[PDB]
């Protein structure tokens, strides 16, 4: 039989041993990683996911007012002034060709600055 | 009672029905290869060995049925191009409906084993209960595949009694079946020698034959069988996922990187064969060999082999098809039917310049042609206002040596960019895309679909492993954990070692 | 259950269920073997890799 | 039998702060050196002879830039063991030609094998069902078809992804560009695993915390909650007849509510994955021939995904010389692609 | 000959609801491929 | 009453040395000039 | 536009086989005691 | 014309579009974040041309 | 509780701070001097800001080829003169 | 020795104190020498 | 190689620093597990 | 031939023998000297 | 056809969640 059938609707006793459980998780990593408080293990469920959908709900928020990404583009340059190419830089290439083929016959002017 | 996921559960202890069940697996199986060779044969154009081979028309199982040594039909023809010849009984069709024939034999058997489950043999002696000794099992069948094994490899492959194997020259344009003498030196693990191939089932199959009478005569320490769940058979399903899914990940990048037994003339080319120029290579070799020959520039590239230059294309490449586009690559580019002849292409200045080839990576491509020190000497602009290379600004010509232009030069920049276009393909062909109503757009061959399918069964076989495995170890837990599971054992502290009561 | 003329010919293949070595048995000798197919997946993997590279093994389609 | 086998499985499994166990034997080294080597790497090793790029704190990189960069392409798939024929045990030159890579990588994968064997191992001493170990070959899938199989399919370990931020956010642009990845749908259902998984975490903390007995009298409710306690801490009931009334269907099985979410983020992974595969091959899921079919013959036919090709022309063009400098790609202004002004 | 080891099947309605949805949803998003 | 040297001993050590090692390295890092 | 005819077919299997296992499965059950 | 440049895109099924491609397209870039209910529009085909339905929705 | 001293223990006791107090910083300043001497740049052959580039080259130091790599980077470093 | 005599807050302030400082020195750094784009 | 020997010493002066304090009670950890 | 490759491979052969080798030789060792109380 | 079929899959799905919310296995207390 499936094992959903031994939980009833509505019955008082817990369905599983949180102190099994607590014992497996607590010798994977150490003990005090470990919730043995059902109330506090379940608030951490719903803190961490909310928290980071706020703010990434910020994110575009407050893009929304030209506050943008961490700009490196050519932050590290070598003893003569030779621009060296970080991931960044890389990242940049990629960026312009998104932005010089957008909305391809929109803009007259050189800056796109909405 | 039960839940869907579980209904075949019950043949777990009824080892006749379980008989019964692979019994008509393996007749669904033998069923599927007789009516896919079947389905190929009715659609298969044998006339054109060079430009339209089998890897071109979305074959799977004909080039699997070549490999081993049949390459006619009935009906006369071969795929090497032979006409008038008798294959024996042993045809593609011969092949595909003896597979048909031993399909309705598995499946009358299994319904033989399902009806009459309740044989003798399947019980304990002493217990009377239902009981299979697979460490004596193992062992018998371990010597029966040492057998089949060696045999193929000493009668089949050698030729000794037997067709060989499909053999060709580095540049796969002179296949076919021939007999193979084992390598017995290092070389023998070259995934390329074919020798290999032969010394490896002469010499594993005498391991499996001398492993398989020591599992016969041997029983299995106490301590393996205790480890292992030796008398549990759900510990030969998690073993053999494991074998079968190590199989699986060998077979698809044998395929992909290739080797002796996945020949370019029954599978198409390589992405590596395109990535470092292996045929283009050959070509120019063979073109630098005429001209130091005194020939003329007309008669080296007039010598290249149609079948050569073919394979210096991208459209055979597999590595630029895409999950949704279906069906053969003639579908694609179209029906191949001539070489144009090799492009050459010069500027105002008489510089010869050449195409920039199409990297795999890339759905689309500039062109841009540069001298032989690589400066970018014309291309086609996209911005047109401050085109410095235009074609019409440099005087782009395009001269065709080999093939069906032989001899013809064209001037006018319309057509001389429309060639420069395919140049990026690689060598130019001409297509027929009205019989199948081809949209243009390149697809894989066999080589890319057979790769790919097995990875990802290889993946998902992984997980099989992992869960039936899982079963087998804890199965004393398999429907929840002991209510009385008392606090000490999982707190720490209790127990010197964790989980031994006898440590406390 | 059912006898068979097959069935009776079978009989001693399938009658020694359960049947065990005592201790460890062949574990060692097996470890061996175990540890000697390691070395040899091995140099198969490093030689179709082009890690281990031999004198007159030339790992390209030009050894045809 | 008490033989040094059996005294020694007894040591493994000794009750410490930090188990060991048989697995541990493979886990704590791969582990330890995978970490090590990507912070020895991010910290002073270059990505100047591979790539063209600086990528470690002593270069003047960040923690979003630094990475461990992937070997050059010249070095096709080769493993790059210390002691091999490209960097003939000399430790300088193996740092110069991405041998930390493999490194990183494959003690990577052993040391995800010593994890998983971990879960099954305490698993079975605690007597608990090992299904943390079975939720545990997601994210397995995952490595080994981005790190190892995306790679083994195209030209060499270059094309995998580098280990370090900025270098993924470049990989997930290059999967944009080139594989129009956000249109296949295997990378769709690996989205909806997510977000829904991220969605169902959400969703049962927050009904937890809202519908708990009072078991106690202070303000702070974490204190009313005792680890041996039989009652249920919160009420089902109420949780049912609460999202039976908001949303129309509730959970009702609390077994059920905990395996779909064990299932529904496992299950999304393992289908990004077999996209990966795909993509291994360059199998994309591209285009939609009868969009293109149409949109050659009829200027004036516009969709989203016509406009989102226009968009992967650009990254490739744009991106690709600097991205790919092993290919010398040296494209003219006149030969990029670029609308009006911009 | 009565074979000792059937068991009966069972799909409850739930099932049967969470199952079609899924069929009907992986039919929504496959076929516009299978179109293409 | 209390063991010094223990596997929980080694496995902190074999993270903090190094860790303080590199702490410095990078600290150093933030003078050098181009 | 020039769709994949075969598509159709494909789309109303991939529905209607597993659809009917579902409904077969669900009825034999309710049928029961 | 979501650019506001006379370009119009298509959305909708009927007008060749699948599950994938498909979508209510944003209104005018002329309109900007001007209110456009269904009464400022002439007709319901200058409504619709604008991109009217995306404001309703 | 599994039988080591607990950590709150250790990190509060006079004795702890006695031994650490020498061996924190010392291992900070070996680290730093790693650094500072230019041995980082030597063990891990990362160039110096005056070493990506030859005076006038623009063309970065690329390996190319697989089994010659090493004597790539080689010659790569005496070219700067 | 005795272990339990420096108080527990002094020693997580002090240890607070010194994170911030490395820290610090870091962003200072972004903003000097290398990797300043100056 | 002079720089090799200046990073090292002052991880050697910690390391022996380390052992004056530890030794006496050290000696007493490992002859009590014998 | 013994090639300069073949060379590397025993090298790398004998390196993780020694590594794995000592390995258990110190865990065997350790557990020899302390035991469980049974 | 393609048009047909989408929003016959559709009307489908509409379809379901209606009988899932009101013809539901009711729970029950036990
Ligand atoms: C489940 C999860 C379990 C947990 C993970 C466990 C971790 C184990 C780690 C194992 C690592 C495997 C390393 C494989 C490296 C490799 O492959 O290295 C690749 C080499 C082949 O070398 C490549 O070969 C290519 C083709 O060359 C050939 O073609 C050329 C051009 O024509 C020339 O002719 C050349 O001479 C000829 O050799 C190119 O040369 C490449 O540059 C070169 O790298 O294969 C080989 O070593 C061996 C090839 C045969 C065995 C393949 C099985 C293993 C890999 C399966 C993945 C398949 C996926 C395919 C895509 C999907
Ligand atoms: C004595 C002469 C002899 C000769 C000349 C051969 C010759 C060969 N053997 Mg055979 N063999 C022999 C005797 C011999 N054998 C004997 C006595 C046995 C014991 C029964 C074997 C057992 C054996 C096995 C198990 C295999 C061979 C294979 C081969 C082929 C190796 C070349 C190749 O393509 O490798 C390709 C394969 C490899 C290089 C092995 C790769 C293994 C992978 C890397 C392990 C990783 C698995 C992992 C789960 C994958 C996932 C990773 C990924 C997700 C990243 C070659 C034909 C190989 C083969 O058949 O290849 C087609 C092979 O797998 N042999
Ligand atoms: C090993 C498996 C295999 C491989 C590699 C091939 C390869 C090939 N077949 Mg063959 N074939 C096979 C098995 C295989 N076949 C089987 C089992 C049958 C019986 C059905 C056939 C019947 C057949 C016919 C009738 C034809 C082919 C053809 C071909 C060629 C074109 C393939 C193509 O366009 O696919 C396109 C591939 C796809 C569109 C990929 C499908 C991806 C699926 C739908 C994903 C489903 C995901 C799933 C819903 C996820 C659930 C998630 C959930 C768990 C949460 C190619 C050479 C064609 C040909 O050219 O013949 C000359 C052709 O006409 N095959
Ligand atoms: C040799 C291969 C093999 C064999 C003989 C088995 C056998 C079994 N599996 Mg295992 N399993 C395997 C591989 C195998 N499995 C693989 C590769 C995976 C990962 C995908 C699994 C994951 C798995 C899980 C999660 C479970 C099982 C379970 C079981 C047991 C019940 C199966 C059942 O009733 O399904 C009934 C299935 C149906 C009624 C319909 C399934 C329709 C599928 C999903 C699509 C159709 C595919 C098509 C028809 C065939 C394609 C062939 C393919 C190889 C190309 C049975 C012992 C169950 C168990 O342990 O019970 C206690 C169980 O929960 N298996
Ligand atoms: C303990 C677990 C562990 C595991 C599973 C690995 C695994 C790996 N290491 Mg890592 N490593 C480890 C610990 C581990 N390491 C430790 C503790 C150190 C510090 C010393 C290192 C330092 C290290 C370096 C510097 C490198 C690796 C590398 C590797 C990779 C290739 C190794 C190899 O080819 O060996 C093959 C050796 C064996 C399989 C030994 C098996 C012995 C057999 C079974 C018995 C026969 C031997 C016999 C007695 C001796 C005969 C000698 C004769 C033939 C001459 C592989 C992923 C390489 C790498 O990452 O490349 C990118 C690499 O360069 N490791
Ligand atoms: C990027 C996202 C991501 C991260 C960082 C992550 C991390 C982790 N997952 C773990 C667990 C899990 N993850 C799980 C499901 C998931 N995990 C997910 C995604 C992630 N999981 C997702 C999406 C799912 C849903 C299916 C489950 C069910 C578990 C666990 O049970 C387990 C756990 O204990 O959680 C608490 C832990 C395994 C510890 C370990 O193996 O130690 C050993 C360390 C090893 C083996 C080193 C591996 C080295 C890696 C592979 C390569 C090198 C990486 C560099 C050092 C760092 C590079 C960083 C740059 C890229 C910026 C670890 C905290
Ligand atoms: C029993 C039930 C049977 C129906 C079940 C449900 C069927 C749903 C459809 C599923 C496949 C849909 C295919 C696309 C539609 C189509 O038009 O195909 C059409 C193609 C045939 O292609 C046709 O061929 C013709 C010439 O012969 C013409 O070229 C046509 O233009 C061309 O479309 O169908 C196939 O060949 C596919 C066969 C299978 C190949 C499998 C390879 C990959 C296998 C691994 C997959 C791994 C996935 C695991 C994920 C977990
Ligand atoms: C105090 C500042 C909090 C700011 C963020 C909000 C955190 C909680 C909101 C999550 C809501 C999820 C759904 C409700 C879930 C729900 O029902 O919660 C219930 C849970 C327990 O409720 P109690 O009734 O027991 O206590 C709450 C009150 O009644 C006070 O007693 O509430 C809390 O624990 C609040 C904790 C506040 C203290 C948080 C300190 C802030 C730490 C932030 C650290 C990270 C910073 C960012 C780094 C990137
Ligand atoms: C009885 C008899 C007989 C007959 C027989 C016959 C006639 C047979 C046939 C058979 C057959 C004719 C078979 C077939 C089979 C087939 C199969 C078995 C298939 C399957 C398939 C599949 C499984 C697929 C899947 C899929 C899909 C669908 C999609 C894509 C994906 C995949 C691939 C997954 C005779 C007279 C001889 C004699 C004796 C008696
Ligand atoms: C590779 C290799 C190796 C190894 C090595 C090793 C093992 C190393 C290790 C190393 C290490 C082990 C290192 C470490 C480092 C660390 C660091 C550098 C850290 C830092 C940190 C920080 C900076 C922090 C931050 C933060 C966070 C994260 C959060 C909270 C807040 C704060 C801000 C505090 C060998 C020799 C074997 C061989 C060769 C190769
Ligand atoms: C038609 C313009 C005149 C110049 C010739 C164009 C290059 S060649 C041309 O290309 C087509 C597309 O591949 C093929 O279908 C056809 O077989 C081939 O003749
Ligand atoms: C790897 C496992 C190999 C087990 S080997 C096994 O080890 C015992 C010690 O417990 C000895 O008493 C016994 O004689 C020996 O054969
Ligand atoms: O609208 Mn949609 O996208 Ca925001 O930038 Mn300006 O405008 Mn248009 O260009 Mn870029
Ligand atoms: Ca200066
Ligand atoms: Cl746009
Ligand atoms: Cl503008
Ligand atoms: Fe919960
Ligand atoms: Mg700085």
């Amino acid at each position: 039989e499936s094992a959903n059938y031994g939980y009833k609707f509505g019955q008082e006793e817990e369905t599983y041993n949180i102190v099994a459980a607590h014992g497996y998780f607590g010798r994977l990593i150490f003990q005090y990683a470990s919730f043995n408080n059902s109330r506090s293990l379940h608030f951490f469920l719903a803190a961490w996911p909310v928290v980071g959908v706020w703010f990434a709900a910020l994110g575009i928020s407050t893009m929304a007012f030209n506050l943008n990404g961490f700009n490196f583009n050519h932050s590290v340059i070598d003893a003569k002034g030779n621009v060296i190419n970080t991931w960044a830089d890389i990242i940049n290439r990629a960026n312009l060709g998104m932005e010089v083929m957008h909305e391809r016959n929109a803009h007259n002017f050189p800056l796109d600055l909405a | 009672g039960l839940p869907w996921y579980r209904v075949h559960t019950v043949l777990i202890n009824d080892p006749g029905r379980l008989i019964a069940a692979h019994l008509m697996h393996t007749a669904l199986v033998a069923g599927w290869a007789g009516s896919m060779a079947l389905y190929e044969l009715a659609t298969f154009d044998p006339s054109d060995p060079v430009l339209n081979p089998m890897w071109r028309q979305g074959m799977f199982v004909l080039p699997f049925m070549a490999r081993l040594g049949v390459t006619g039909s009935w009906s006369g023809w071969s795929i090497t191009g032979e006409t008038g010849i008798d294959p024996g009984f042993w045809s593609f069709e011969g092949v595909a409906l003896a597979h048909i024939v031993l399909s309705g034999l598995l499946f009358l058997a299994a319904c033989w084993h399902w009806v009459y489950w309740d044989l003798e043999l399947f019980r304990d002696p002493r217990t009377g209960e239902p009981a299979l000794d697979l460490p004596k099992m193992f062992g018998i069948h371990l010597f029966l595949a040492g057998l089949l094994c060696f045999g193929f490899g000493a009668f089949h492959l050698t030729g000794l009694f037997g067709p060989g194997m499909w053999v060709s020259d580095p540049y796969g344009l002179t296949g076919s079946v021939q007999p193979v003498a084992p390598e017995w030196g290092p070389d023998g693990f070259n995934p390329y020698n074919p020798g290999g191939v032969v010394a490896h089932h002469i010499a594993a199959g005498i391991v499996g034959i001398i492993a398989g009478l020591f599992h016969i005569l041997v029983r299995p320490p106490q301590r393996l069988y205790k480890a292992l769940r030796m008398g549990n058979i759900e510990t030969v399903l998690s073993s053999s996922i494991a074998a079968v899914f190590f199989a699986a990940f060998v077979v698809a990048g044998t395929m992909w990187y290739g080797s002796a037994t996945t020949p370019i003339e029954l599978f198409g080319p390589t992405r590596y064969q395109w990535d470092s120029s292996y045929f283009q290579q050959e070509i120019n070799r063979r073109v630098q060999a005429s001209l130091a020959s005194g020939a003329t520039l007309e008669e080296a590239w007039s010598a290249i082999p149609e079948k050569l230059a073919f394979y210096d294309y991208i459209g055979n490449n597999p590595a630029k098809g895409g999950l949704f586009r279906t069906g053969p690559m003639n579908k694609g580019d179209g029906i191949a039917q001539a070489w144009k002849g090799h492009a050459v292409f010069r500027n105002k200045e008489g510089e010869e310049l050449f195409v920039r080839r199409m990297p795999a990576f890339f759905e689309s491509f500039p062109v841009i042609l540069t001298d032989k020190n690589g400066v970018v000497k014309a291309d086609i602009p996209f911005r047109r206002a401050e085109s410095k290379y235009s074609f019409e600004q440099q005087g782009v010509t395009v001269s065709f040596y080999g093939g069906e232009l032989n001899g013809q030069t064209f001037t006018d920049p319309p057509t001389v960019k429309s060639y420069a276009r395919k140049a990026i393909f690689g060598e130019i062909f001409e297509f027929d895309t009205e019989t199948l109503n081809s949209d243009g757009i390149f697809r894989t061959s066999p080589r890319g679909w057979f790769t790919f399918a097995h990875a990802v069964f290889a993946l998902l076989f992984f997980f099989g492993h992992i869960w039936h495995g899982a079963r087998t170890l804890f199965r004393d837990v398999f429907s929840g954990i002991d209510p009385e599971l008392s606090p000490e054992q999982v707190e720490w502290g209790f127990y010197q070692k964790v989980g031994d009561v006898t440590t406390r | 259950a059912r006898r068979t003329w097959l069935g009776d010919i079978l009989r001693p293949l399938n009658s020694e269920y359960g049947k065990v070595a005592p201790g460890w048995g062949t574990t060692p000798l097996m470890a061996v073997f175990m540890g000697l197919f390691l070395v040899f997946l091995l140099i198969i993997l490093e030689i179709y890799n082009s890690t281990l590279i031999l004198d007159g093994v030339n790992v390209s389609w030009k050894a045809l | 039998e008490r033989g040094w086998f059996d005294i020694l499985d007894d040591w493994l499994k000794r009750d410490r702060f930090v188990f060991v166990g048989w697995s541990g034997i493979l886990l704590f080294p791969c582990a330890y050196l995978a970490l090590g080597g990507w912070l020895t790497g991010t910290t002073f090793v270059t990505s100047w002879y591979t790539h063209g790029l600086a990528s470690s704190y002593l270069e003047g990189c960040n923690f979003l830039t630094v990475a461990v960069s992937t070997p050059a392409n010249s070095m096709g798939h080769s493993l790059l063991l210390l002691w091999g024929p490209e960097a003939q045990g000399d430790f300088t030159r193996w740092c110069q030609l991405g041998g930390l890579w493999t490194f990183i990588a494959l003690h990577g994968a052993f040391g995800l094998i010593g994890f998983m064997l971990r879960q099954f191992e305490i698993a079975r001493l605690v007597g608990v069902r090992p299904y943390n170990a079975i939720a545990f070959s997601a994210p397995i899938a995952v490595f080994v078809s981005v790190f190892l199989i995306y790679p083994l399919g195209q030209s060499s370990w270059f094309f995998a992804p580098s280990f370090g931020v900025a270098a993924i956010f470049r990989f997930l642009l290059f999967f944009q560009g080139f594989h129009n990845w956000t249109l296949n749908p295997f990378h769709m259902m690996g989205v909806a695993g997510v977000l829904g998984g991220a969605l169902l975490c959400a969703i049962h903390g927050a009904t937890v915390e809202n519908t708990l007995f009072q078991d106690g009298e202070g303000a702070s409710t974490f204190r009313a909650f005792n680890p041996t306690q039989a009652e249920e801490t919160y009420s089902m009931v109420t949780a049912n007849r609460f999202w039976s009334q908001i949303f129309g269907i509730a959970f009702s099985n609390k077994r059920w509510l905990h395996f779909f979410m064990l299932f529904v983020p496992v299950t999304g992974l393992w289908m990004s994955a077999i996209g990966v595969v795909g993509l291994a091959l360059n199998l994309r899921s591209y285009d939609f021939i009868s969009q293109e079919i149409r949109a050659a013959e009829d200027p004036e036919f516009e969709t989203f995904y016509t406009k989102n090709l226009l968009l992967n022309e650009g990254i490739r063009a744009w991106m690709a010389p600097q991205d790919q400098p092993h290919e010398n790609f040296v494209f003219p202004e006149e030969v990029l692609p670029r609308g009006n002004a911009l | 000959e009565p074979n000792p080891n059937r068991q009966p099947v069972e799909l409850n309605r739930t099932s049967l609801y969470l199952g079609l949805l899924l069929i009907l949803v992986l039919a929504l998003l496959f076929s516009s491929y299978f179109f293409n | 009453s209390y063991p010094i040297f223990t596997v929980r001993w080694v496995a902190v050590h074999t993270l903090a040395v190094p860790t303080i090692f590199f702490l410095g390295a990078i600290a150093a890092m933030q003078f050098i000039q181009r | 536009m020039e769709v994949n005819q075969l598509g159709l077919i494909a789309t109303a299997l991939f529905v209607l086989v597993p659809s009917v296992f579902l409904i077969i499965l669900y009825v034999q059950t309710e049928s029961q005691q | 014309d979501i650019d506001g440049i006379r370009e119009p895109v298509s959305g909708s099924l009927l007008y060749g579009n699948n599950i994938i491609t498909g979508a209510v397209v944003p209104s005018s870039n002329a309109i900007g974040l001007h209110f456009y209910p269904i009464w400022e529009a002439a007709s319901l085909d200058e409504w619709l041309y604008n991109g009217g339905p995306y404001q309703l929705i | 509780t599994t039988g080591e001293r607990p950590f709150s223990d250790i990190i509060t006791s006079v004795r702890y701070w006695v031994i650490h107090s020498i061996t924190i910083p010392a291992l900070f300043i070996a680290g730093w001097l790693f650094v500072s001497t230019g041995l980082a740049y030597d063990v891990f052959g990362t160039p110096r800001p005056d070493s990506y580039y030859a005076q006038e080259q623009r063309s970065i130091p690329l390996v190319t080829d697989r089994f010659e790599a090493k004597q790539q980077v080689e010659t790569f470093l005496e070219q700067l003169k | 020795s005795e272990g339990g005599r420096i108080p527990l807050w002094i020693v997580a302030t002090v240890a607070g104190m010194g994170v911030i400082v490395i820290v610090g020195l870091f962003f200072y750094g972004a903003y000097a020498g290398l990797g300043s784009s100056l | 190689d002079w720089r090799v020997l200046v990073v090292l010493l002052p991880v050697l002066l910690a390391a022996g620093w380390a052992v004056r304090n530890i030794l006496p009670y050290a000696v007493k950890q490992v002859q009590k597990l014998l | 031939t013994i090639t300069p490759s073949l060379k590397g491979f025993f090298i790398g052969l004998l390196s993780g023998a020694v590594v794995l080798g000592l390995t258990f030789a110190v865990l065997i060792a350790i557990s020899q000297i302390d035991k469980v109380q049974r | 056809m393609e048009t047909i079929t989408y929003v016959f899959i559709f009307a489908c799905i509409i379809a379901l969640f209606f009988f899932a919310i009101f013809f539901r296995e009711p729970p029950r207390i036990t």
